[PDB]
């Protein structure tokens, strides 16, 4: 079940793989600047893990066009973070610190209620 | 002089006491990491204020130093008009103010008085 479509940025998965890695470069280069220029608790090693953790979220993605869009949005945040348009609050938004853990085991959820 | 210095000190002491009252009379509350942050319209600042601030009136800035040092030479005029030779005083004074005007109009015509563009 295939159709003809217009490419977004890349023509091949290999080019898409190439673009995604560059986005990892630029972020990985940028973490030392973000720590200095934002009054946030997190350190470089913690952040450099968060970069790894989330690039892993989109582990099973296959469509090149979807990978292009993730890289378009992924790049947009970096420019908004290479610049300090994103404020102190927004950067820490990547951690969901305020939300406390919700237990997963059935017995705990049942006792806690829906 | 010595009278003026004493009152100069006495005033400085008095004005100094004023905030030393203000610093104590002021309500005291715990200082926050955000309360003491700079003011830049409510959004965090991109750039320290200690970056190089470009200059455009640099040329006028230098000309200001000069023009003052000729104010040192016009001010004595009055004081020595009753006591000086009138030709020498008259001639020299005029060719002092013409020189200044000519200098000013020369640069004005050359466009140096305009800012960097
Ligand atoms: C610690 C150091 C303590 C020593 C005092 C330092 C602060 C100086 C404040 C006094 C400055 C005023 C002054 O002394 O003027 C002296 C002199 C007056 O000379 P005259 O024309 O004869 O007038 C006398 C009228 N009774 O006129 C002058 O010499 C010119 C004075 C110019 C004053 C500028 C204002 C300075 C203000 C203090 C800055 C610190
Ligand atoms: C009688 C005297 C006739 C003088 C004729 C001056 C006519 C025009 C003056 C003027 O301002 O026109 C623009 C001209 C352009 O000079 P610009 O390098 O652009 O500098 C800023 C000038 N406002 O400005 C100039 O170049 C010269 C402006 C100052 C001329 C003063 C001459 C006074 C002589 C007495």
């Amino acid at each position: 079940a295939v159709q003809q479509v217009r490419p977004i940025l890349s023509v091949d998965r290999e080019e898409a793989r190439k673009r995604a890695l560059n986005l990892y470069k630029a972020w990985y280069r940028q973490i030392p600047y973000i720590v200095m220029d934002y009054d946030i608790p997190m350190t470089v090693e913690q952040c450099r893990d968060k970069l790894r953790e989330e690039f892993v979220k989109h582990r099973n993605v296959t469509d090149i066009r979807v990978i292009d869009m993730l890289v378009i949005k992924g790049q947009m945040e970096l420019k908004e973070s290479v610049e300090i348009w994103k404020q102190k609050g927004h950067i820490m938004r990547y951690w969901k610190e305020s939300q406390d853990p919700k237990p997963t085991d059935f017995l705990s959820k049942f006792i806690q209620g829906v | 002089m010595f009278s003026i210095i004493f009152i100069a000190l006495l005033i400085l002491l008095i004005t100094t006491i004023v905030m030393f009252l203000a610093s104590i009379l002021s309500k005291k509350a715990l200082i926050d990491r955000e309360k003491s942050s700079p003011f830049e319209c409510g959004f965090d600042p991109k750039s320290s204020s200690r970056l190089p601030f470009s200059l455009r009136f640099f040329l006028i800035t230098i000309i200001f130093l000069i023009f003052d040092v000729e104010i040192a030479l016009i001010l004595p005029m009055i004081i020595i008009m009753k006591y000086s030779n009138i030709m020498i005083w008259t001639i020299t004074s005029i060719i002092f103010i013409l020189i200044l005007l000519i200098g000013l109009y020369h640069e004005w015509n050359q466009g140096m008085l305009n800012w960097s563009n």
